[PDB]
């Protein structure tokens, strides 16, 4: 598939408003699982269930551990760039 | 095998 960068607008209060599965010790990507309603994964309107996350604002995510990767995602603040495809 | 997915809310 096409790697797409997508801009992810949200306040600090909120989350990204996605669930996530996977990471290197499970042998597959990081996935969107869940895109959750009115929240800013949704709101911004690039991002689908089955994307995989390859990078969030230049960390390179297809190599980290499903922990690691929820805690740089859970870093991010403000305008945030993802750069997935669909799998 | 404990049944669970590895899902995260973030």
């Amino acid at each position: 598939g096409p790697i797409r960068k997508v801009l992810l607008l949200k306040e600090d209060h909120e989350g990204l408003g996605i669930s996530i599965t996977g990471g290197k010790e499970h042998g597959v990507p990081i996935l969107i699982s869940e895109i959750h309603p009115g929240q800013p994964a949704d709101r911004c309107g690039g991002l689908h269930v089955g994307d995989a996350i390859l990078a969030v604002n230049g960390v390179n995510l297809r190599d980290t551990k499903h922990k690691e990767a929820v805690t740089i995602l859970s870093q991010q603040r403000g305008e945030i760039e993802f750069e997935v495809v669909y799998v | 095998r404990l049944q669970r997915r590895r899902e995260t809310q973030v």
